[PDB]
């Protein structure tokens, strides 16, 4: 098929990979405790 | 003394609202027997949204 | 172990006379037995009816005595019930209903002697696995 | 008039004969002679099982029922002893015939309820002064109901009563009195009541047909679980004859 | 303690989908051309 | 009994948990039957009433 | 629970039949 | 509590002796004379309110009775039990060899 | 009427041109016309009842056997139950039962789904013909999917059939596969039916022959990568040279073996290849299909006698006790009479 | 039931039909070579 | 039915950890240099 020109290439850096992390993490240390209740 | 909204059941009551109160196992959510709802139980329903 | 003198010996009546068995006559025994009796009573027992068997001491208990050759050769031209009390030749095959079982046709008195020296010899070789069925395949 | 062929795979050999609508007489009984029913044929039409409410104040009803087992329902070539009794009434005694079909009926919900439909040493009598049957004559009597299974019967861990394991061999370091009821298999035996209804009487034949209602308890498994309550309604016919 | 049965596989997916997503977009990341 | 259980704290939906995961049937139990209404007197028989 | 766990695992599995076949790499000829 | 009735059935004379009362039919195979004739009659006019009564089946012969006579010591009696009567299992007990 | 039946004709011709237009993605063609639907409906039917469907009285003595996951099965013990034995072998689709109810009670779910699948793979054979006819090819790789096709229809079918019930046909599950040939053992010894050692030596050489030839065209491949790459980048597809050493492959297994135990002949090579496994699963089916009438493996229970003539046991008398084993305990509530006889 | 019947006996004859009209629509001309057979 | 109450993790970490895995190499591929 005829490419669609409408597609853009994504990107996450290092740092936003370690702020993601982070807050998943702290997040899940967060709400642990109450999804075992 | 065990209706739906006891039981956590959270589409049951909107398929009931609007019609559909019977299984095509023969039960109905006003406590009938040997009804018969044609295709448009609760079973129909869900798989008319799962096709 | 041997096919012996003394296990080819077997009672002849009722009244304690033996007979001694030739081995021709066992051999002969086995296969007329197959011919004629083994499509039910394959290892001694008895497919249309499995609460009698061939073993000695349920022939002993029969009535009259079927434990020995004389008894045995007349349950073949006339046998009864395990009590003596009905004659069923119209259901088991034998001399006197040749006419419908045609495999005792042309059966003479030695080869009755041998079917019975071989149903007596039998357990003497095999001992409970005759008439004990599939448990002692 | 009709022969097996006829009828071979129609259902109609599960249905018991009837009579014409023009079969209203009586037919004479001779308190000197002896009877025999020749022939009862039990036809059922309706199978309900009684609910069992949480509420033990709650009446519970009967509901009806979805016969899973197709057209193997009927009870039928039953014979047996008519006796004329003292007081003109009448006493049928079974004395054989096909008088036992396991049947499984579900509940609304799927919950599948087997029973041992029977009416085996069924006693029933009329009322007193029965110089002939007619549209009028009542049967009632009780019957026996014994175990849905009989005692060589072996659950799927391979368990029973007459053979079997009598323990949870999978389980063998389990402990056994919580596994009693199950591991112990105990025989059912209780009774069922009846009432046969004459509406029609060939009174020339001694042929009699009408409706039945029955009542009996369900399988309950060897033991393993309660019982229910089932009422059982149909139609019937009865030859008569002098014995 | 008796704690919720699903305690534990909800708190792992709720590291991990998240954590997967984040990780599978850096990785494609560096891998791109410089 | 359908009357009476309404009049029942555990069926009010303010009485909950955001971590109290489930049917209302996890929590009180699976309502079974009515105990019947309760009349508290003291010894002087006068009729009290529960708060 | 295991039901859904069994079903499930069926369901991607399914899925994957479609995108295998519909969305494979294309063979081409050089 | 909860009891095997066939297992304890095996604890009584039942477990010893032929049971007129709910012994399968082939057991009278045992001895000499019982089987078919006598056996037959002895299970369809169960049961015995002891061992002597089977000398009272209607239309016995007197050597039936004679043969019954010589055969009381290797009868018992004891009350019918249900699983082992239903079924028709004293005709055919679903044991074969 | 006049030219409209041209109308109607040509519309009909363009309908023929696309069923066997060789450019849809999927071949469709008149095979693939009976194909689609029953493939479909036999699929869509063992999803849903193997999911959900109630227990199935199978053995017809109102013992109802529990296939499905909701009903407390796992993707091992699960299955779609044969239909039962009070209908033995007649037809019982849904509008023969009075209900649903009855339908699912009796195992109408496995007849609907095991003949719509034999129709739907009889056609996918007819299909591998079509299409290679359409696409120039040669015709006969729908004779080696014969051999599948052939031992599916042996247990789901021909089986049945001798034995007078679908009820003894293969179950839709995997520890039902396994029951099946359990009792299949207890009942016609079929370890020792030649038909099924001809099956082994066909699965076991088969897979030998696979790991053969995928070996010895792997060692043989001619370098076309660095050690950074997979070789398989070394061919690219529809490349006229082969690509690998077929002298290099026959000189390393004929001096493994000896020079005239190997192929030189390409040809020869794939037809063995083809013929190994197709005729032995051929033959197996032919097993399955034949002990379909009791003809069974061979018995030599108490072959050995000695002089006395007491039966020195072999290890077929050990089978017959482990064939004993099964017997007495396969369908333990029934059999009323002495002899299984079906 | 009934109508349950009737509704698969025409869908069965409808593809049945196609299948045989197909194959005798001149089946043997749809092939890459000698399409005049 | 009385399953392992591990049961239910295990089958999720036992599909997600290896597929995870493949996911991050393919589409780190796809965004390489062509
Ligand atoms: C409108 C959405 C909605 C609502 C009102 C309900 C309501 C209900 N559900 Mg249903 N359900 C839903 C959607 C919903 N459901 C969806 C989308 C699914 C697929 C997952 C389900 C699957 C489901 C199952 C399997 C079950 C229910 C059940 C129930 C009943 C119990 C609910 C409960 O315990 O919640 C508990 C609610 C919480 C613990 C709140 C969670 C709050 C989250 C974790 C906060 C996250 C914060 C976030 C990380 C912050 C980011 C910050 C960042 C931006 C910086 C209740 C009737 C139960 C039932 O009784 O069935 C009969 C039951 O078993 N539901
Ligand atoms: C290719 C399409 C196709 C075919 C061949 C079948 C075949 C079958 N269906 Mg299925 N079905 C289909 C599509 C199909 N189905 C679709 C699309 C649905 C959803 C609507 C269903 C829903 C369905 C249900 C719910 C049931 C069936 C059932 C059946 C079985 C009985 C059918 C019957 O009695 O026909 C009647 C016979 C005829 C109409 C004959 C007329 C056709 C010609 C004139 C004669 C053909 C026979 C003859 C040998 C010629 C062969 C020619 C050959 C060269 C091709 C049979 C296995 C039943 C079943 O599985 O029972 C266990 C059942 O309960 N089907
Ligand atoms: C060393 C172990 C060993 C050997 C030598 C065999 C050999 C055999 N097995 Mg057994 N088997 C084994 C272990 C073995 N098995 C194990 C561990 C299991 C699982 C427990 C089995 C389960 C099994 C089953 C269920 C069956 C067999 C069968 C067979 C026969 C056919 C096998 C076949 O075609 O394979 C594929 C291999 C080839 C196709 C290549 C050729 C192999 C042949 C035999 C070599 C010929 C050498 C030749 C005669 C020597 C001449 C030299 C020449 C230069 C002069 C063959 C006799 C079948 C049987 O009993 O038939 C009677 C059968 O039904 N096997
Ligand atoms: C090492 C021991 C050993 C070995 C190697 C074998 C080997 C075999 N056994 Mg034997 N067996 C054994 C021990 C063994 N057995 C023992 C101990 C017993 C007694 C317990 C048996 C009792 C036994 C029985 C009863 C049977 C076998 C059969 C077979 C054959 C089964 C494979 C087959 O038929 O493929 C052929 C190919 C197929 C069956 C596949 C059909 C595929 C259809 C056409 C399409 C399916 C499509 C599918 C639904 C969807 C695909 C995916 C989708 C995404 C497209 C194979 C020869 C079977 C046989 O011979 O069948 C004829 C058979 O019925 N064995
Ligand atoms: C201590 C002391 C005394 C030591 C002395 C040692 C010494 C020096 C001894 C020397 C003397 C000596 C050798 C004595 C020998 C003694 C002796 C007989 C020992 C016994 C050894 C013995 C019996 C071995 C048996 C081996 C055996 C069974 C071989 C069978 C071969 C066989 C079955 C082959 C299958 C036939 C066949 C067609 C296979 C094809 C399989 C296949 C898929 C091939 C695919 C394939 C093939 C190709 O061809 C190419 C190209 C490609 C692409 C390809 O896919
Ligand atoms: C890709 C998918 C990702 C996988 C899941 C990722 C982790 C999910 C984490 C969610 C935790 C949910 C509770 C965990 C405890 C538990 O087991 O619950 C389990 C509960 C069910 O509860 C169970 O029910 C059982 C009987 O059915 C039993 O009673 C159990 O004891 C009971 O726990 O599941 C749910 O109810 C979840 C859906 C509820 C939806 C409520 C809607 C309100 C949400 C609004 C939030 C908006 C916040 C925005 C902030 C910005
Ligand atoms: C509860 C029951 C519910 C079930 C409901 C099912 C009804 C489906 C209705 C919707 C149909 C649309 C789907 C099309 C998808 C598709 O295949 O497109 C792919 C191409 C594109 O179509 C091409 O389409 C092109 C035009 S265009 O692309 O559409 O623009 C056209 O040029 C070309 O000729 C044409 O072939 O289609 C074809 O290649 C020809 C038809 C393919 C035949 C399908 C085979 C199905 C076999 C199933 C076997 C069992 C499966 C179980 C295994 C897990
Ligand atoms: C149902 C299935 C659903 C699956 C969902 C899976 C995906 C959902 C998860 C998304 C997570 C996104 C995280 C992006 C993280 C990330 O990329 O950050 C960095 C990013 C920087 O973006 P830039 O514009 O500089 O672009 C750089 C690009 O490479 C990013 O793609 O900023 C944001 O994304 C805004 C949100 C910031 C949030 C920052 C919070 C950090 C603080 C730490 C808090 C914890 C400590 C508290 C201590 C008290
Ligand atoms: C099946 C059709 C049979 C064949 C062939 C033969 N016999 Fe038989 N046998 C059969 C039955 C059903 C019975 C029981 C009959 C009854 O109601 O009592 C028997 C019994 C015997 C006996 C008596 C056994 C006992 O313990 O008293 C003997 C001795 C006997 N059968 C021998 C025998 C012989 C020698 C046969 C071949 C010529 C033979 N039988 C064939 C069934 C069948
Ligand atoms: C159970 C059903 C029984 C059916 C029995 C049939 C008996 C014989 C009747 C034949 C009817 C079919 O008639 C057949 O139809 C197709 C399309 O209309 C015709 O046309 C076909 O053939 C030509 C010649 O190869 C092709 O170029 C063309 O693409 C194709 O459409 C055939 O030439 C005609 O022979
Ligand atoms: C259970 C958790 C599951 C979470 C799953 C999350 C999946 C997320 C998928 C991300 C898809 C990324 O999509 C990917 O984008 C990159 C660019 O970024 C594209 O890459 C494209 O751009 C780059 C950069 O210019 C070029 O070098 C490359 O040749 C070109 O193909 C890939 O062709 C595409 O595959
Ligand atoms: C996807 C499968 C569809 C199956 C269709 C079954 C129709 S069933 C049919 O439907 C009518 C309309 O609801 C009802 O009124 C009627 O009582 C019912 O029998
Ligand atoms: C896509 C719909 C799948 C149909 C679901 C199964 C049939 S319906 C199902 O039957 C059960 C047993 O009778 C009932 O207990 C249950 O209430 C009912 O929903
Ligand atoms: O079903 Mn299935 O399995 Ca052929 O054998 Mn007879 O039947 Mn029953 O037993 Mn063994
Ligand atoms: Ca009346
Ligand atoms: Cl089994
Ligand atoms: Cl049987």
């Amino acid at each position: 098929m005829e490419p669609n020109p409408n597609r853009q290439p994504v990107e996450l850096n290092r740092t936003s990979l370690y702020l993601g992390l982070l807050l998943i993490l702290v997040l899940a240390l967060l709400f642990s405790s109450y999804f075992f209740n | 003394l065990n209706p739906m909204w006891r039981q956590g059941m959270f589409v049951l009551p909107f398929m009931a609202r609007l019609g559909v109160t019977g299984s095509w196992s023969g039960w109905s959510i006003t406590g009938e027997t040997g009804i018969d709802p044609g295709f448009w139980s609760f079973e129909g329903v869900a798989l008319a949204h799962i096709v | 172990a041997e096919l012996t003198p003394e296990v080819l010996t077997v009672p002849l009546n009722s009244e304690g006379k033996t007979i001694t068995l030739t081995e021709k006559q066992y051999l002969e025994g086995k296969r007329l037995f197959q011919y004629a009796c083994a499509s039910c009573h394959v290892g001694g027992i008895t497919k249309t009816n499995p609460s009698l068997d061939l073993r000695t001491e349920t022939l002993a208990l029969a009535t009259p005595p079927r434990d020995n050759i004389e008894g045995l050769v007349d349950y073949m031209k006339n046998p009864t019930t395990y009590d003596g009390e009905q004659e069923i030749a119209e259901v088991h095959p034998s001399l006197r209903s040749a006419d419908i079982f045609p495999k005792m046709r042309n059966l003479t008195e030695k080869d009755l002697v041998a079917i019975a020296g071989h149903i007596l010899v039998e357990p003497k070789i095999l001992g409970d696995k005759w008439g004990g069925g599939k448990v002692y395949y | 008039t009709l022969t097996y062929d006829d009828i071979v795979g129609t259902g109609l050999a599960n249905k018991c004969p009837t009579l014409d609508d023009t079969a209203r007489g009586a037919y004479p009984i001779d308190s000197s002679q002896t009877y025999r029913i020749a022939r009862l044929c039990l036809q059922p039409t309706t199978f309900l099982v009684k609910e069992e409410p949480k509420n033990k104040r709650q009446e519970a009803e009967f509901v009806p029922t979805k016969l899973v087992t197709r057209e193997t329902t009927s009870l039928d070539q039953i014979q047996g002893e008519l006796k004329v009794n003292s007081d003109g009434s009448l006493t049928f005694v079974e004395e054989d015939g096909i008088d036992f079909q396991p049947v499984t009926v579900q509940m609304a919900g799927g919950e599948r309820i087997p029973l041992l439909f029977t009416v085996k040493n069924l006693v029933a009598s009329t009322q007193p002064n029965v110089t002939s049957i007619t549209t009028s004559t009542d049967f009632k009597g009780e019957f026996n109901v014994p175990s849905y299974r009989t005692a060589n019967f072996l659950d799927p861990k391979g368990r029973g009563l007459a053979s079997g394991y009598d323990s949870a061999i999978a389980l063998p370091q389990a402990k056994e009195e919580e596994l009693a009821r199950a591991n112990v298999k105990r025989f059912s035996l209780t009774k069922g009541q009846i009432s046969l209804n004459v509406a029609k009487v060939d009174g020339r034949t001694g042929e009699i047909a009408g409706t039945f209602e029955s009542e009996q308890l369900s399988d309950d498994d060897m033991g393993a679980h309660e019982p229910h309550e089932v009422k059982i309604q149909g139609v019937f016919y009865a030859s008569i004859e002098p014995a | 303690m008796e704690v919720n049965q699903l305690g534990l596989i909800a708190t792992a997916l709720f590291v991990l989908v998240p954590s997967v997503f984040l990780i599978i977009l850096y990785v494609q990341t560096e891998s791109q051309q410089k | 009994e359908k009357l009476a259980f309404y009049d029942y704290i555990g069926n009010n939906p303010a009485k909950g948990g955001l971590f109290r995961t489930g049917p209302m049937n996890k929590g009180d139990g699976i309502a079974q039957a009515w105990k019947g209404h309760a009349v508290f007197r003291n010894k002087e028989g006068e009729e009290l009433f529960v708060r | 629970m295991e039901t859904i766990t069994y079903v499930f695992i069926f369901a991607c599995i399914i899925a994957l039949f479609f995108f295998a076949i519909f969305f494979r790499e294309p063979p081409r000829i050089t | 509590e909860l009891v095997n009735v066939v297992d304890e059935k095996l604890g009584t004379a039942y477990g010893e002796k032929i049971d007129l009362n709910n012994t399968n039919i082939a057991a009278f195979i045992q001895y000499r004379g019982l089987y078919p004739t006598l056996a037959k009659l002895i299970v369809k006019n169960a049961p015995y309110e002891s061992v002597e009564d089977v000398l009272n089946i209607p239309g016995l012969t007197e050597r039936q009775k004679q043969i019954l006579r010589e055969n009381l010591e290797h009868f018992t009696v004891t009350e019918v039990e249900t699983a082992l009567v239903e079924g028709g299992d004293r005709y055919n007990n679903g044991l074969y060899k | 009427t006049v030219l409209q039946r041209r109308e109607q004709l040509n519309l009909w011709e363009q309908f023929c041109s696309w069923v066997t237009s060789t450019n849809n993605r999927l071949y469709v063609g008149w095979f693939g016309v009976l194909m689609i639907p029953t493939l479909l409906a036999a699929t869509i039917c063992f999803v849903i009842a193997f999911i959900a469907a109630p227990p199935v009285d199978i053995d017809g003595i109102r013992e109802p056997v529990s296939g499905s996951l909701l009903y407390g099965n796992n993707i091992i013990t699960g299955a779609v139950v044969p239909s039962s034995n009070a209908i033995g072998l007649h037809f019982y689709p849904i509008w023969e039962a009075a209900s649903l109810d009855e339908w699912l009670y009796n195992g109408g779910p496995y007849q609907l789904i095991i003949f719509h699948f034999l129709i739907g793979v009889f056609c996918y054979m007819g299909r591998e013909w079509e299409l290679s006819y359409r696409l120039g090819m040669r015709p006969w790789i729908c004779v080696a999917y014969s051999a599948p096709v052939a031992a599916a229809t042996a247990v789901f079918l021909i089986y049945p059939i001798g034995q007078g019930s679908f009820s003894d046909g293969m179950p839709l599950g995997i520890s039902g596969t396994f029951n099946f040939m359990l009792v299949f053992q207890a009942e016609h010894n079929i370890l020792m039916h030649p038909f099924h050692q001809l099956g082994v030596a066909g699965v076991f050489g088969g897979a030998l022959f696979s790991a053969m030839h995928g070996s010895l065209v792997t060692s043989s491949l001619i370098r076309e990568t660095t050690e950074t790459e997979s070789a398989n980048y070394g061919y690219k597809f529809g490349q006229e040279e082969e690509t690998y050493n077929i002298v290099a492959a026959h000189g390393y297994f004929g001096r493994l073996i000896f020079q005239y135990a190997s192929f030189n002949n390409s040809r020869a090579l794939h037809f063995f290849l083809a013929a190994w496994p197709v005729i032995g699963i051929w033959f197996t089916a032919l097993g399955i299909s034949t002990m379909a009438f009791n003809l069974n493996g061979f018995n030599f229970n108490h072959s050995v006698v000695d002089a006395q003539g007491n039966v020195i046991n072999t290890w077929a008398d050990i089978i017959n006790r482990a064939n004993l084993g099964m017997e007495v305990m396969h369908e333990r509530n029934a059999h009323n009479f002495p002899l299984d006889l079906a | 039931m009934e109508t349950l019947k009737i509704t698969v006996y025409i869908v069965v004859t409808f593809f049945v039909l196609l299948f045989v009209f197909g194959f005798l629509s001149g089946d043997p001309a749809r092939n890459p070579k000698r399409k005049d057979l």
